[PDB]
């Protein structure tokens, strides 16, 4: 069993072409990436306070 | 007297400034570089100590040798060390850099990076954990804090 | 958390607070409690020079009202 | 008390650019699920002082064969221009009230490239010379569209005075009248200061860094004044100062956000970006903004 | 004619003499030409502003632009010469002779 | 008097021209030309030509001498003649310069044609072959 | 006078800061031990110069909008911008903007 | 007709910046000749007094020239106020 990763064909009707042009001229995916980074900013960091805190170990 | 008090306080200030901002350039030779990048990861966050990530050779305070130094590579490491400004420190990370380690009896491996450059801190392990390298960096900070230059200049 | 970034930002803001504010206060101090006169176009400059001449103290900001008409 | 005003304009700017490094580090760390510096100083505040003290006590690597004259001259010109560009800005009263403040800003920005040219030339390295040539080409290419967008926007203001920009935006912001020019101006300002995604490139190094960060803060303040018009009531200018500083801080943090969010272009990719997407649209919108006030009988007063 | 006009005319003459000296480095020839242009612009601006000849205020800009165009032209030519010899040395231009 | 500030500026202009006309190490000649251009722009600004002085400082220095340096790096008695009246509620030089689009249509046409022809000329000359 | 004093202060501050930066680490004793000429860079520089000249021509536009000859001024401004666009188009089509 | 529409549809794809630029420039060229407010702009420019209005020497033959600013004779700016 195998999968195709990049075998899609964009639709050439007027609405989809207009959507792609709006993405180009208004940078929608760039704001999407900005928003994901912003959401990542507002969560707790994963940093521990060494040497007062230590990483987990095992026997 | 006040003459030695002034130089003592100036030493304290300069040492605090030097150790509170250590800019390392890392020789990611081998697998110990992976533990360096894990010490730079969110969990340990070297940057939170003032230790920035991947400084340039012309503006680096400390050199981290993390990997096996081969005979083909020794001149490049020595040249990069010579290009570094002073004061400059070297940290030897892992068995390969400390003494050759698993490849000590090899025809193409330098038996320890201290045959090429002087070393300030030796971090043992194969590889040392990110916590171990952080401990070595903090020990280098303490070593810098201990040092005294204006006092040596004053009493000489 | 994220609010730990606020202190430094605050300091930065305070620094950016100083210049403009300072200018304003200085413009109040060197102009008799009023805004510094804007003089473009060489007619406003003529008005300022006339005010300086008629002030009697060589200061344009010393305004003379009807009390000086006698 | 003019010297006091000059010093109170210069020193706080240097402090702001000193702590902008801390702000950038903390912001990037928290966007990367970590922290920034939080060990030196109570909240990492003493980090810039330690950085400066360490930099100023470190041995300087003079090339020992290059032109010492230009090696010393380049940081002087860079920092002098960076500090000079701040004087015409009205917050809300400018330190120096120029008739043609915008043109003076543009001239200083154009001057800012000699520092890059001289530093690359005095590096005494062919690779660094190539990098400097690429940087200068990018700089000039983007200041072209900077100037064109600037004149197109100012056609609605009536003059080159920055103080009149407050009067123009008394009721509404300039962002609403022309948002496309604003987006292009923002990208061009990113490319002007060599910031990501356009970041293709001891003492003097620190001074170059100070010049670049002062240029960043100045450019964001210029954007805030040009496109986000705060309201200025003459009997309490501190309100305008507060609003303007908040907007400038928001724009600088947006710069940090953009740096943390995207990969960087290639040289040919950003060259093509400018010369084939910004310039045609910039020319078209310049024609549109020339025509619009005449078409709608809305020509700004001053002449 | 005050001293400022004399100084600018003398600067133009110095730039012309430097252009005519031709030690080497055709780039220096272009630089001397453009210094001559700068002196011309400066003193023409002084003359027009002194006499309050309003409609003539456009003349300097025009001149500037045209002269700058020539510089581009000259620069291009310089590059061509270098592409044949590797350097912009004046003495390399001796194939054609009287 | 500020010891004839206009005369001092003109004198520095003359020394800058003398320095860069010796043609030493064309990079240094460009440095001298930059200093002289700054001094001349200062002369114009102090005389009252704010727009023309800023045009010098912007166009000449920031574009033209910058291109010169770029290409180089690739390779190996006053105060008496002044007026008395005022200008009104405008600046006379700005009005005269702005009259280029209303009065100087012919100048605009010829200058634009020359600039387009110059672009074409540069491209053809640099084509090579 | 005010602007000259401000520039003098800026230059003096920068010079003093650079001098102390270069001489503070010089007092303590230490160890103290080509041809290519890419044409496209020159071409982009020349294109920048020409576009800068046309920008210089376009600059007086804010004052040009109060003339009572609005039709002529609008025509001339649009003509200048059209010529700028034509120069850009000619450089684009003749492969002048490539790498 | 069909060729023009097909070319425009193909240009709106893969080349939107050029389409937008040409549309904006074309509108900027065409609209001023069709707007009815441009004459109003010319009149507003004509009504801005930069110079002193020099009075005329009355000779008893100027019924249309006012003798005082408040007099009804002369141009009026009621239209500008209503704008
Ligand atoms: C206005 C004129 C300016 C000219 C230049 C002056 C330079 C700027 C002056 C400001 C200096 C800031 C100093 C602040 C440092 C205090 C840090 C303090 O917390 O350090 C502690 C105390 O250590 C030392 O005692 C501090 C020495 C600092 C300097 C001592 C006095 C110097 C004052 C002299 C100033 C006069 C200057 C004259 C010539 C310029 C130890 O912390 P550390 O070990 O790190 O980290 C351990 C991490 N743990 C705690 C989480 C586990
Ligand atoms: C007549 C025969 C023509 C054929 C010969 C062709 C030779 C070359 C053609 C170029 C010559 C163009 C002649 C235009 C002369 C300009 C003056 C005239 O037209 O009057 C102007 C009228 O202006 C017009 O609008 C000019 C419009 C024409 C320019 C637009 C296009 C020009 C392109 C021509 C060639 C450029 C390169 C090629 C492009 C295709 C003045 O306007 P006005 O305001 O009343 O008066 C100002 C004085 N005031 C202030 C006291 C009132
Ligand atoms: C560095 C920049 C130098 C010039 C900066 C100032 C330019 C300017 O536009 O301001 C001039 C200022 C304000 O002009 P307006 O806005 O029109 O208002 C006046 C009406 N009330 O007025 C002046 O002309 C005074 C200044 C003139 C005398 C000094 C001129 C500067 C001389 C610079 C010499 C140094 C050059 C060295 C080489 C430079 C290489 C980078
Ligand atoms: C926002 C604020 C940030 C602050 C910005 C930076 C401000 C700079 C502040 C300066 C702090 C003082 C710096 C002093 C450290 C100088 C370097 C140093 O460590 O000197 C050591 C050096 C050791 O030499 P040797 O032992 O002989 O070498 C033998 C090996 N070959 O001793 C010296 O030579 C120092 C000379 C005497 C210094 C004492 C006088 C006080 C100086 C105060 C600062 C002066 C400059 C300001
Ligand atoms: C009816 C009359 C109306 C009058 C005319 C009005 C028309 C308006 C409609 C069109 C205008 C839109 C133009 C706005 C700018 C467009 C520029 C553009 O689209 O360029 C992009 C590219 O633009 C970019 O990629 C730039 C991204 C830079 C990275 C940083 C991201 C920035 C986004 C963060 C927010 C930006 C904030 C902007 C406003 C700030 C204000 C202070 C095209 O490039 P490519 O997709 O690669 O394809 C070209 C080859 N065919
Ligand atoms: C008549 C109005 C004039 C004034 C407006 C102009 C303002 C400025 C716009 C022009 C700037 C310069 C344009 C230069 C043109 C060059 C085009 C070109 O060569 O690009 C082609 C491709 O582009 C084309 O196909 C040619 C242009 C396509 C058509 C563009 C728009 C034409 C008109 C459409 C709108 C008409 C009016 C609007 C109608 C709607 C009603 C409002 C090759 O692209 P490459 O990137 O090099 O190769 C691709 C692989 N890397
Ligand atoms: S020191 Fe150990 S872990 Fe590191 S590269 Fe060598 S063998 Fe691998």
């Amino acid at each position: 069993t195998y999968k195709f990763v990049n075998m899609r064909e964009p639709s050439m009707d007027m609405k989809s072409v207009t959507d792609r042009a709006a993405q180009t001229l208004l940078w929608t995916e760039l704001v999407r990436g900005l928003g994901m980074t912003l959401s990542y900013l507002f969560r707790e960091p994963a940093t521990i306070n060494y040497p007062f805190e230590k990483g987990p170990l095992s026997p | 007297s006040r003459g030695e008090y002034v130089v003592a306080k100036l030493d304290d200030l300069v040492n605090w400034a030097r150790r509170s901002s250590l800019w390392p350039m890392t020789f990611g030779l081998a697998c110990c570089a992976v533990e360096m990048m894990h010490m730079a990861a969110p969990r340990y966050d070297m940057d939170r100590f003032g230790v920035v990530f991947r400084a340039s050779p012309r503006q680096s305070d400390v050199m981290i040798v993390a990997g096996t130094l081969t005979n083909k590579m020794a001149p490049a490491l020595r040249k990069v060390y010579d290009q570094m400004p002073e004061p400059r420190y070297v940290v030897s990370m892992g068995s390969c850099a400390n003494g050759g380690g698993y490849y000590h009896y090899s025809y193409s491996v330098v038996r320890g990076c201290d045959r090429i450059v002087p070393v300030d801190i030796y971090v043992p392990g194969c590889p040392p954990t990110a916590e171990a390298l952080l401990y070595g960096i903090l020990q280098l900070q303490r070593k810098i804090k201990r040092e005294k230059r204006l006092r040596i200049w004053y009493r000489r | 958390m994220w609010f730990e970034i606020l202190p430094g930002i605050a300091v930065m803001a305070a620094c950016l607070f100083i210049p403009g504010m300072a200018t304003a206060h200085i413009h109040k101090f060197t102009n008799g409690g009023k805004e510094k006169r804007v003089a473009h176009f060489s007619y406003q400059w003529n008005l300022m020079e006339r005010d300086r001449r008629i002030s009697g103290v060589n200061r344009y900001h010393v305004t003379k009202g009807l009390e000086n008409i006698d | 008390m003019f010297m006091i005003n000059i010093l109170s304009l210069i020193i706080p700017i240097l402090l702001a650019v000193a702590f902008l490094t801390l702000v950038e580090r903390k912001v990037l760390g928290y966007m990367q699920l970590r922290k920034g510096p939080n060990v030196v100083g109570p909240y990492g505040l003493l980090q810039p002082i330690a950085d400066a003290l360490k930099l100023f006590t470190k041995e300087p690597l003079r090339p020992a064969t290059s032109s010492i004259s230009m090696f010393i001259i380049a940081p002087i010109l860079a920092l002098s221009l960076a500090l000079t560009m701040w004087v015409p800005l009205p917050m809300p009263y400018p330190l120096i009230n120029m008739n043609l403040g915008v043109l003076f800003m543009l001239a200083m920005s154009s001057l800012a490239v000699y520092s890059i040219l001289w530093s690359g030339w005095a590096s005494n390295s062919k690779y660094a010379l190539i990098g400097a040539l690429r940087a200068v080409a990018q700089t000039i290419s983007y200041e072209v569209t900077l100037a064109i967008i600037l004149l197109s926007v100012l056609l609605m203001n009536g003059s080159y005075t920055l103080s009149t920009l407050i009067t123009t935006q008394e009721h509404i912001w300039m962002i609403f009248t022309s948002w496309p020019l604003a987006m292009m101006w923002f990208i061009s300002t990113l490319a002007e200061t060599n910031r990501a995604p356009f970041d293709l490139t001891a003492g003097p190094f620190a001074m170059f860094f100070m010049a670049e960060y002062a240029n960043i803060i100045m450019m964001n303040a210029f954007t805030a004044i040009l496109f986000l018009g705060a309201s200025h009531d003459p009997h309490t200018p501190e309100l305008y100062t507060i609003n303007f500083v908040l907007k400038t801080l928001a724009l600088t943090i947006t710069f940090l956000w953009i740096r943390a969010s995207y990969p960087r272009f290639r040289y040919d990719q950003l060259m093509h970006l400018l010369w084939k997407s910004f310039l045609p649209l910039t020319l078209a919108l310049c024609m549109w903004h020339i025509s619009l006030p005449i078409m709608t009988a809305s020509i700004p007063p001053q002449s | 004619m005050p001293l400022v006009y004399m100084n600018i005319i003398m600067a133009f003459a110095i730039a012309l003499a430097g252009l005519l000296m031709y030690r080497s480095h055709l780039m220096s020839s272009l630089l001397c030409l453009e210094g001559m242009m700068l002196s011309l612009f400066i003193m023409s601006t002084l003359i027009i502003l002194n006499t309050h000849f309003t409609l003539a205020n456009m003349m300097p800009i025009i001149l500037l632009v045209f002269a700058a165009c020539e510089a581009a032209l000259g620069l291009s030519l310089l590059v061509m010469v270098s592409n044949t010899y590797g350097t912009d040395y004046v003495q390399n231009l001796n194939l054609l002779q009287c | 008097m500020t010891m004839y500030i206009a005369f001092i500026l003109s004198t520095i202009f003359v020394i800058g021209f003398v320095g860069f006309s010796s043609k030493p190490s064309p990079i240094y000649g460009g440095l001298g030309l930059i200093v002289s251009g700054g001094v001349g722009c200062g002369i114009v600004l102090n005389f009252g030509g704010s727009f023309l002085g800023l045009m010098v400082f912007l166009i000449y220095l920031g574009g033209m001498l910058v291109v010169f340096g770029y290409t180089t790096a690739m390779a190996t008695g006053d105060w008496v003649i002044y007026d008395t009246g005022d200008s009104g509620f405008f600046s006379e030089e700005a009005m005269g310069i702005a009259a280029l689009y209303s009065y100087g249509t012919w100048l605009v046409i010829v200058t634009g044609w020359s600039l387009l022809i110059g672009v074409v000329v540069i491209m053809e000359i640099t084509r090579g072959n | 006078m005010n602007i000259m004093l401000t520039l003098l202060t800026n230059v003096t501050l920068a010079s003093l800061l650079v001098l102390i930066a270069f001489w503070l680490p010089q007092l303590n004793a230490y160890s103290e031990k080509r041809l290519p000429f890419s044409m496209k860079f020159f071409l982009v520089a020349i294109t920048f110069l020409l576009f800068d000249l046309e920008i210089a021509l376009l600059l007086p536009l804010p004052w040009a909008s109060q003339t009572n000859n609005l039709k002529t001024m609008l025509t001339m401004a649009l003509f200048l911008l059209i010529l700028l666009a034509a120069s850009l188009a000619y450089e684009w089509t003749q492969k002048g903007l490539e790498w | 007709a069909g060729r023009i529409a097909s070319f425009l549809k193909n240009a709106w794809a893969k080349e939107p910046v050029l389409v937008a630029s040409f549309a904006i420039g074309g509108l900027a060229i065409i609209l001023p000749s069709l707007s009815p407010y441009t004459n109003y702009a010319i009149r507003i420019n004509r009504a801005t007094p930069y110079n002193y209005p020099v009075p005329l020497r009355d000779d008893g033959n100027m019924p249309d020239v006012p003798s005082h600013p408040q007099d009804p004779q002369g141009p009026s700016l009621e239209w500008l106020k209503n704008l």
